[PDB]
């Protein structure tokens, strides 16, 4: 079929609104929460989004005739009004497989989230979910190791892993950093970590920290007889610097490094993920900057999309929120993306904000990390919400212990194991949580001291990101 | 529908897509550069009126960008007639040369004006 | 001074709210638009932001005593209520020079924007501006070339440069891409460019496109006698792929490549910027994804901050909005960050959203690029707003011309030069704009044809990001 | 704005002696112990040192007009006599940050100590100190480790 | 042999102002100088890579400029590209691009850069056919005073061993210090294969070089057309005479400035070859040339009364 | 203020910026060469009077530096007339070639003299 070129502007809906379209199993599907400007019909708003995120522009171009636009165009195929909101709609858009570069999360976001959020015709726009077809999933390496392999390398089974961010955030010297690390590790924690902003600075250069931290972790490992790790931060200003840091960690023979995927970027994260796969290094991913993008319900990108993108790009761990800690995270929504991070298949479930059914075709699962403002009394809740396949981190909750780092770690390890034992014996953690902790305080002085300090500490505020 | 020509359609950067400048129009461009306190200067070229690549083909390298300076930049010039006078003098000494007028901004050290004021026969 | 360690949680304001602090010329200053949850006082909200973005955590840690916290802590030193908004404040925070890694925009954002936006105690948070001290500015390479050097390399002076994005966005073959490019370039445009999402895909692999585009641009250059360029997109999934693309462009001897800095990431952008400096390649930066972060007034990061970050990381061009086009951009705010991108010094000016005075210590200026939904009738306005030091791009505005690409370019080049001539002769572009265009249509058939097609096309909607 | 070009030699003090200049925090300041030849005024000798270690030469060149010499020139901003010393002075010179290559001590010395010590107009010259601005200090790596890390 | 230049001293010129010019303005100045008759132009010693002009940009424009001048005149041209950097790696990076551009010469400040870095570059220049011009920045800090330091002749010998094709030697008559007999002493130590002890010229020991190549002495610093006879007489054909201010200070611009210097030099060479005494007839030879050379006449007029005479600190 | 000409201004190294050599001036240059005991030699070229780069562009490489030798160097020559006679001989045989006289110093093995003695019509 051919048609005469007619210059001029037409409504986007004449070509991009296709309500009769049946999606192919190879299409990338997107769920956008669209809030149009007054006077702009939802069909036109949805079509503009589909057009400018795939093949179209603001006026008719003759070059469309050199190709088969029907085969490449993005299509807004479904619209539904949002209940409890005014002039807001969920618009579903389908993108053919051909539009995307294989293995590039960078290319995927460039199309879907590139320019459409700034359209004058829209008041706000939010990407709630993406259906990544299995044919595209196979073009990515995924996590360099994943849940099973990690547990197997570290020889740890039957309980959540335990971590801790060293504090203060910035200001400590390399030697003091190692000192804090050894003391934390010897008391029972599986890992310690560099704070996300701890890269290389005047008060502590990276190589010195890596070296002192390696000495500290090996000493703690020898003393306890349990495998230890310390997330060495490879986040840097250039790909070259990032690489030099990963290389030294490899030379030290340590088991794990970390990267701030959003501030570092997807191109650099994917590079590091491949290096970690090639060299046997576990990769912990910190989501610094995510809340800038994912906190408001009316505009941005939901975390579940940023989580799926990490599973593709690559990361063995990823922070997932705590629900009960100092940072926002609603229980239902959280559990939703936790399944999306660990499982091989998650069915569409709108009560948890899951818009599309997602299959992973055996891509390894990612270990969710609960961190931020949590303490001993939160242990039963954390264990009940996340289960064994999780990493629970206590920074202030360990270094804030009145007797120091080792006793702080002991309190956390004991509190965890008490919950694990109670659960295994059939007790209800959500019902008997406080009782379980109190029982352990009777024989654990370290845990008793921790409990008294943080007894009245809770973090309860209205959440912004809800369903 | 007209087809944009291919032959003998060489251009000369800024203003080259407008009808030829008249005497009055040329003088107004000169007034403009002087009003902005830029330093006027004339440049001419006989052998290579357009960019080419003989000595190197690396990114950003081109031959033919440098033309030759007519005298010196007119520091202190405030009279447009002074510039046009030099144009006429350069024209008589080099009738077969492309001649352009440029204006320097010493603070930013960039040419804020550059346009062909004269071109030989057959151009 | 020493003090006894006391475990437990204290309010952040006891250590982080310092209203009597006088900022040092070496501090990084930040202006946050803070919206606290009900019951949280502004002093506590501001202090929490300062603490968690520098040195503190949720409970007291003994390790603070091993260092000098006064020397490293971030400090909320000033608060002011926002007029016309309820329970919103502008909080100023100072960060010492020592907290940051030299030359890493990645590290800078990791601290300032890392975890604070997700705090339960806040409803919303927006970073409006950063004062980057000159001592930190000197640790960056900045643009690989900058305004002066670029004009000098290309031998172009006295008018805004002209570009054009090839359309449709996706779907064209490598050969058809070159065909469109040659036709656009021969008609008078200085550049053409790959669409931001055009990387490497089934319908058009990158190397084939680079090769065909090189042939096309050299032919157009030979025909016109004016230096031409085509932004070859080096955006890729890994640092390695990005690099392979930049390398081939270098081999072809072309003058310019492009990169999507936000979707690619700061670590990879900084790597590419250094390579461009080392190899003489101009670098055009596309801001894909920016609106996801910078569109809403109550939460996110203003574009001016993302713009300053690019000037540091490196880029010769950067999109800045059009004001009158299809994407949002308010005139005053736009002019504000345009000066921040080009000048060596910009004074604090709140009417344009400039919160701090910024000096660049001779870091090269960046060429602002106006693109998106613009056409011939917009020429006088664009020329008047941006001036000569800008790049004006017409994608749909060139390929949407009824007579094709070459005539479309001619219409744009003529419309521009007519404005330049009129301005130079002393005419008022804001007053006589339409008249100037009409006068040129009398002798330019190409421009006349363009004018009739887009005569009634305007983009006027209420802006979300205002002052 | 700019003036006409006039070939010919002018005293360096006309352009390089600026006693009312207030130094910027980004300037590299140098303190020279200058011993002029008999008959050479201290202002001229101080100006000669500032000039030839920054932007000037022995005669006027038209190319100065292509730049803004005022923002790039070295400046002798203060002169004080040396006590109990015959015809010797301490001349203070300020150098704008833009004159130096980042992270390069080789470049810093090439400018400040490059050719001025051999001037016929001077009997002797000694560089006593240099104020290195913090903005320039940050362009260097500095000690590979330093006292704290070494211990 | 490489440059195809014989029978006269070579002519150079340092671009001015020392610092502050952009890369394109640098190339513009270079083209105008070279086209008028100068063999070389050069980056000032302190011109490395700075905010106002980055090194790669300069190398690029200077290459375009010198090739244009060469094509116009039919004579081989060069522009000493400064490879002096903060690290060995940076220095090498600059030498490599010069090699890629196909240019004939680069320069290095051997004392501020250091002997270790200079020897590395010397070896690289030998392996890649690049001529190496050496600037002696900082030498006066060490060699000026008679009672303490190291005499320049020792620094000159060190350079001939480390490696360099040119080295500044002083002008005697210029703005920088240099006594005639002392200067003649180390110029022999730089060019010849054997120099016998001679206390009248400060030569304490007899020195043999076992065929180590001679180095070309470069006279630069405050010199002009009226000094031509004296410089030709002192140095001879095997020398490079550089006129920075002496070219860019000409009332008609760089090309005429260069013509003046080239004409003055050739007039002195022709007169010398005819048997005329440059020492006695120097002023006359120049005046004669001004009768047919407007370029030279304009230059002579400007610098007629300019001399540099002060007591010398370094003496025998 | 005169602008230095751009066209037909090719030069020929040493002595080429001076007025053309008169019969006696040329003979004096030869005398100088012989007085220094340097060996005279004539070289001529018909096709490439100026340096170019066809076969390579590496540092120090240029085509056109070598010209062709007229007979052999005049070892043992002590009479200028001989050199001037050969020059005429070469001219009559190669009236369309550039001809230069060079003088070798065998000890240093460097050409101490080199100047154009004749140019074909058009130059
Ligand atoms: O900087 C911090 O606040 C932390 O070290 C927690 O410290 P404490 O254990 O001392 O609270 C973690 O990085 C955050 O949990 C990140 O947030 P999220 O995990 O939600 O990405
Ligand atoms: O995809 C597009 O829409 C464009 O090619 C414009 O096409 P048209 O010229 O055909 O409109 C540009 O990338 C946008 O201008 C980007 O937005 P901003 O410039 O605001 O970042
Ligand atoms: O910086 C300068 O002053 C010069 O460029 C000369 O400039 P002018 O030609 O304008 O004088 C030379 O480097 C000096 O000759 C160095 O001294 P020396 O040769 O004695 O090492
Ligand atoms: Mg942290
Ligand atoms: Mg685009
Ligand atoms: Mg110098």
């Amino acid at each position: 079929a051919s048609v005469e070129f007619k210059a001029g502007v037409k409504d986007y809906k004449l070509t991009y609104y296709t309500p009769e379209y049946e999606t192919l199993d190879t299409d990338i599907l997107a769920a956008f929460r669209v809030s149009p400007q007054p006077g702009v019909p939802p069909e036109e708003a949805g079509a503009a989004v589909a057009a400018e995120s795939s093949t179209g522009t603001w006026t008719t171009v003759w070059t469309d005739g050199l190709t088969n636009l029907d085969r490449y165009k993005g299509r807004c195929y479904h619209i539904e009004p949002v209940a409890g909101e005014e002039n807001q709609y969920i618009c579903y858009v389908a993108y053919p497989l051909d539009l995307f570069e294989e293995g590039s999360v960078t290319n995927m976001f460039t199309s879907i989230v590139g320019n459409v959020f700034g359209f004058k015709a829209l008041r706000a726009l939010r990407l709630e979910d993406l259906r990544i077809p299995v044919a595209y999933v196979k073009t990515f390496q995924g996590p360099p190791h994943g849940i099973q392999v990690e547990r197997d390398k570290l020889n740890k089974y039957g309980r959540p892993l335990l971590g801790c961010t060293i504090k203060p955030k910035l200001g400590l010297s390399a030697k003091n950093y190692g000192r804090a690390v050894y003391e934390c590790l010897r008391g029972g924690l599986d890992f310690t970590k560099d704070d996300e902003n701890v890269n290389s600075q005047p008060f502590m250069r990276w190589r010195d920290r890596f070296l002192f931290c390696a000495e500290a972790l090996y000493k703690a490992q020898a003393e306890t007889g349990e495998i230890k790790g310390h997330y060495l931060n490879a986040t840097a200003g250039t790909c070259e610097d990032m690489m030099k840091r990963a290389v030294f960690a490899r030379e030290l023979g340590v088991p794990i490094v970390m990267h701030d995927y959003l501030t570092g970027g997807f191109t650099a994260n994917t590079t590091l993920s491949h290096y970690c796969r090639d060299n046997g290094l576990l990769l912990h991913i910190h989501r610094a900057m995510h809340a800038v993008i994912d906190r408001q319900k009316n505009h941005g990108m939901h975390f579940r999309v940023l989580a799926k993108a990490l599973r593709l790009s690559g990361g063995d761990h990823i922070h997932s929120g705590t629900v009960v800690g100092k940072l926002e995270g609603e229980r239902d929504i959280t559990l939703g993306f936790v399944d999306l991070l660990r499982d091989d298949y998650t069915e569409k479930d709108r009560s948890r904000g899951i818009y599309f059914t997602q299959s992973w075709v055996s891509t390894p699962g990612v270990l969710p990390v609960a961190s931020g403002g949590i303490h001993v009394w939160h242990m039963p809740a954390l264990t009940e919400i996340f289960g064994d396949d999780s990493v629970l981190q206590f920074g202030g909750g360990t270094l804030g212990h009145p007797w120091g780092n080792a006793p702080g770690a002991v309190a956390n390890r004991v509190a965890l194991e008490a919950c694990v034992q109670a659960r295994n014996e059939g007790r209800d953690l959500a019902r008997e949580g406080n009782t379980i902790i109190r029982e352990a305080t009777k024989w654990s002085p370290e845990l008793a001291a921790a409990c008294e300090v943080w007894k009245e500490i809770k973090f309860e505020f209205p959440a912004m990101d809800t369903v | 529908m007209q087809v944009w020509p291919i032959l003998n359609l060489k251009k000369y950067e800024t203003l080259s897509y407008l009808p030829p400048l008249t005497t009055d129009q040329l003088a107004r461009q000169v007034d403009y550069l002087l009003n902005n306190k830029w330093v006027p200067c004339l440049e001419f070229e006989t052998d290579h009126g357009f960019v080419y690549r003989e000595h190197h083909n690396s990114p950003g390298y081109y031959d033919g960008r440098y033309w030759t300076m007519w005298k010196l930049p007119m520091f202190g010039c405030t009279d447009p007639a002074q510039v046009l006078n030099e144009l006429e003098e350069c024209k008589k000494e080099y009738p077969n040369a492309f001649i352009r007028i440029i204006g320097f901004d010493s603070n930013r050290e960039v040419q804020c004006i550059s346009f062909i004021a004269y071109k030989p026969a057959g151009y």
